[PDB]
């Protein structure tokens, strides 16, 4: 099945809890929450407690930016469990429970990983068997015969979406929230996406953080992408101010559109 | 510019239109040409041609060396002899003179076996010297003793980078791509330039490839004068080989100027400052040794938890829990829990008297010849405890002295050229006794004495060990074990004719041909020699189903630098020995995940001797993702060796011979349990 192999990623991306800043207290609530089982264990298993669940975040910007910037901290020495989009349940007839008991057998074979479920939009998107199969999921999710395996972070996108039935088997440990990315949480998604390249001197950032309006990173990355590209094609590494509203007019018009 | 004014200058052969026409070429020769030096259909007159010939030659040579030739172009320069930061010069000397004098260097050096090359090869030496290139032209004028003088007409000032850079690649490429005897000109001359030079601890090194006497006395005479300790007294004791501890105690004890260097000659100031530093800044956790120590039985899976028991040399407890423990043991159990008091009490030299003691002179002979063992494996530098075994000796039969012998030849073996010991061994191999370890650890204790001398020695030890090997043909485990022992004397080098010699008088029926190809493994710890690699995929396919394994299995020990080569498709094929050869043949090194990778796929097997020898490098790899494979054993088995074998998993979990000889005899584990006797008492571990 080509499928599954899609699911899951295994390599390990240089990208660590330190590369990234101002939300070190929300970083280190879920390296704290989900890095203290099976690594680090004194404070773990002499108190005696074992909450196999992990905590449930929603990333207002997702696209996988945030929710991955979040997740990877997790990726560095360790194995990593990947689950994007509820499409693998409403792509085919209704199979049923069964790919999540291959998940669940795969990540019972795989213990030391991290179950890691994005884009959350099953009943978002027969119908009345999504309610049956997500039910079953949470069912299935909660760990009813199995001692503490793996740890779940789900990652969804609006918290309305979930009905109330799916939050108190599932969010069990602790849930918090993300702030809203106006102008200083872009600043650093900029200072971070141009921190290995080179920018030039007339590059002014107001005007950056100005023109956007509730973005995510990607078109970001995006624009860095053909923005190095576009500048690369003249045999130079150092991004001009010109060129980098040109490539920003990809931004003023992806979201306007 | 167009070739209009000066092309119809070079045409005329006269004298004149030469001496001013070529000083032109040596005006706008700063960037060779307009174009890629088309004029040769032009110049090829002037090839003939010659009042100022040295800058035709130079000229020619230039043009040359410009468009194309194999052997012309540095002629001109060795009949020019040339008298007559710019682009010219770095243009014409730079890549010109680098490939020049490089294929110079190789046509002299492949062709013919004066001093012209000599002045060409310091002329580039010193100009190469004002361009400040490294390593390229370096890296080319590795092959052209020269070196030498190259080196300490060189090593003057840059010590980073050539020593770093020069060291570091040229070392590398230098034990992969270079042979041996320029190797030892890396050494001497390595000695000569770091010596004159700081960065001990690469000379350090540099004794641990040399083993020279020398080395070691003036980098303590230079150590002693320039001004921590107990570090270099560690590593020092690490890093230096058998010969010379011994000849470094014998020459510091001929000295005693300070008698600090004979302190930490021996393992007291190697393991007092460990010790102490361990158990203050760590805390093991006790639910291993209670938890692995409380789920064992079936009699094996407790000596799993005397192993493990063995692992604390902070807690002492289920070392001191009461007594009874070896009574309630059997045979194989009270050896190995035997050795474990000795494996619990590496330090606290004057404690072992005291602790021991209470087994000495007991009723069963198993349990004071391991406590002679014990004695053995806690000191190795005290050689006060070999008397009360080394005395008796006299049974000829059995009387407590070939168990005791095991114990105290086996644990004096690990404590060492000794002369009164081997006379003492005579009638130890002589014996001829029926038991098999006997002769293993007699083997095995001569020849990790005989570990890293001067090219081994063809004597009357060897000679013996031979002439009784082939006494009788019975019980083939002695020609599986006697071959350790002459291969730990053979170890140590590779050029010697000593295999040949063993392929002269051993070469008989094929359990002495397996015998004359271990001495073909532990003679070929590593160098630049291929043809024992194509020869090793030519053999790799001989019936003899033992061969392939060792001699397949020294994969592992040649190429042991080099990690990139040593992962193969031995894994695809289906003779269960070749996936014994892989799994053996992994290693203990830092685990990658490329090998973990690999366990994922030879752990799962059906064979109970390959499911056995999967923890051993599975954990030895690995010592995050450690109880992974304890879960997985415990999801295959839920027999008695599976249980045990990951037991001692967990026990492994949480360039000397010393880390290389117990594995190696480790490599029989596939016989009756009497070899697990001396599996309980490695000291490869760390």
């Amino acid at each position: 099945d080509p499928l599954v192999t899609v699911m899951k990623v295994e390599k390990a991306p240089q990208e660590t809890y330190a590369d990234i800043g101002g939300l070190d207290n929300q970083i280190q609530e879920i390296k704290e929450s989900v890095e203290l089982p099976l690594t680090h264990p004194e404070y773990y298993e002499e108190m005696g407690i074992k909450p196999p669940k992990g905590v449930i975040l929603y990333g207002p910007p997702g696209t996988g930016k945030t929710l991955l910037a979040k997740a990877v901290a997790n990726q560095t020495s360790a194995t990593f469990l990947r689950v994007v989009g509820s499409e693998l349940i409403q792509k085919y007839l209704g199979d049923g429970p069964k790919l999540v008991r291959e998940l669940f057998r795969v990540a019972e074979e795989h213990a030391p990983s991290i179950v890691f479920i994005d884009e959350i939009d099953a009943i978002g998107t027969g119908e009345r068997e999504i309610q049956r199969t997500m039910l079953e999921l949470l069912n299935q999710l909660d760990g009813f015969d199995s001692r503490g395996d793996v740890k779940v972070i789900m990652a969804t996108n609006r918290i309305e979406t979930l009905d109330p039935a799916l939050i108190r088997p599932g969010r069990i440990d602790r849930k918090i929230e993300f702030p809203l990315p106006d102008e200083k949480t872009k600043k650093r998604i900029f200072q971070i996406h141009t921190s290995r390249m080179t920018l030039a001197d007339d590059v002014t950032l107001d005007d950056l953080i100005m023109a956007k309006d509730d973005l995510s990173g990607a078109d970001i990355k995006a624009i860095c992408t053909e923005a190095g590209l576009m500048a690369l094609r003249e045999r130079r590494m150092k991004v001009t101010n010109e060129d980098f509203k040109k490539s920003k007019e990809n931004v003023l018009y992806k979201k306007q559109e | 510019r167009d070739k209009a004014p000066v092309q119809p200058q070079q045409s005329p052969a006269a004298a004149p239109g030469g001496t001013d026409e070529k000083p032109s070429g040596k005006e706008r020769r700063d960037a060779g040409d307009k174009d890629k030096e088309q004029e040769l259909s032009e110049e090829d007159k002037q090839l003939q041609d010659e009042l100022y010939r040295p800058a035709l030659e130079e000229l020619r040579r230039q043009i040359r060396s410009s468009t194309t030739s194999m052997t012309s172009v540095p002629k001109p320069l060795k009949f020019l002899r040339p008298h007559y930061n710019k682009r010219f010069a770095a243009d014409i000397i730079s890549v010109l003179a680098m490939t020049m004098s490089g294929e110079r260097e190789c046509l002299k050096y492949r062709l013919v076996g004066a001093g012209e090359v000599a002045k060409e090869w310091q002329e580039l030496d010193d100009a190469e010297k004002v361009q400040r290139e490294p390593l390229l032209t370096l890296v080319k004028e590795i092959v052209p003793l020269l070196m030498e003088i190259e080196q300490v007409d060189m090593l003057e000032k840059d010590i980073d980078e050539n020593a770093y850079a020069k060291v570091c690649l040229y070392l590398t490429s230098c034990v992969n791509y270079v042979p041996e005897p320029e190797n030892s000109a890396l050494l001497r001359c390595a000695l000569g330039v770091f010596r004159k030079f700081s960065r001990f601890p690469e000379a350090l090194r540099l004794a641990l490839m040399l083993n020279d006497m020398e080395l070691v006395e003036d980098i303590f005479t230079s150590c002693k004068d320039v001004v921590m300790l107990g570090r270099h007294g560690v590593f020092l004791e690490l890093s230096e080989d058998v010969e010379e501890y011994e000849d470094l105690t014998e020459i510091m004890s001929n000295v005693q100027l300070n008698s600090n260097f004979l302190a930490l000659a021996r393992e007291l100031d190697i393991m007092e400052p460990k010790v102490p530093d361990d158990i203050y800044k760590t805390h093991l956790e006790n639910n291993r040794f209670g938890g692995s120590g409380s789920q064992v039985d079936s009699a094996r899976m407790n000596l799993a938890s005397s192993f493990v028991n063995g692992f604390v040399n902070q807690d002492k407890l289920l070392t001191d829990d009461g007594n009874k423990w070896l009574y309630k043991n059997k045979d194989h159990g009270m050896l190995s829990a035997a050795a474990s008091l000795g494996m619990i009490l590496l330090w606290d030299v004057d404690g072992g008297l005291t602790q021991i003691d209470k087994y000495l002179y007991s009723s069963e002979d198993y349990i004071k010849s391991g406590a002679l063992l014990a004695c053995g494996i806690v000191n190795s530098g005290v050689r006060n405890e070999c008397d009360p075994a080394l005395a008796l000796l006299s049974d000829y039969v059995l009387h407590n002295s070939n168990t005791m012998r095991l114990g105290s030849i086996f644990g004096l073996g690990l404590a060492y050229n000794r002369e009164d010991v081997l006379t003492l061994l005579l009638p130890v191999m002589g014996d001829s006794k029926s038991s098999m370890e006997v002769a293993g650890v007699t083997a095995l204790a001569c020849g990790m004495i005989a570990v890293g001398s001067c090219n081994g020695d063809v004597t009357s030890t060897i000679l013996q060990t031979i002439m009784e090997k082939s006494e009788t043909e019975l019980k083939d485990t002695y020609a599986r074990w006697l071959p350790l022992g002459l291969g730990l004397n053979h170890l140590g080098k590779g050029e010697a004719i000593e295999a040949i010699l063993a392929a002269l008088e051993v070469v008989s029926e094929p359990f002495r041909s397996f015998a004359n190809t271990l001495v073909d493994v532990c003679a070929y710890a590593g160098s630049g020699n291929v043809l024992k690699v194509q020869q090793l995929l030519h053999i790799c396919s001989e019936h003899f189903d033992s061969k392939e394994k060792e001699e397949d299995k020294d994969k592992k020990e040649k190429k042991d630098k080099d990690k990139k080569e040593a992962p193969a498709d031995m894994g695809a094929h289906q003779g269960v020995a070749v996936l014994g050869i892989a799994l053996i043949a992994m290693g203990e090194e830092i685990g990658a995940e490329m090998a973990l990778r690999t366990f994922g796929h030879l752990l799962r097997y059906g064979e109970p001797t390959l499911r056995r020898a999967v923890p051993l490098a599975l954990a030895l790899i690995s010592v995050s993702h450690d109880a992974d494979p304890e879960v997985s054993y415990n999801s295959i088995f839920a027999a008695r060796l599976a249980a045990m074998l990951r037991q001692l998993a967990q026990y492994h979990a949480k360039k000397g011979t010393l880390t290389l000889c117990p594995y190696h005899s480790d490599r029989q584990l596939m016989s009756q349990v009497a070899v697990a006797g001396l599996l309980t008492v490695l000291v490869s571990f760390l």
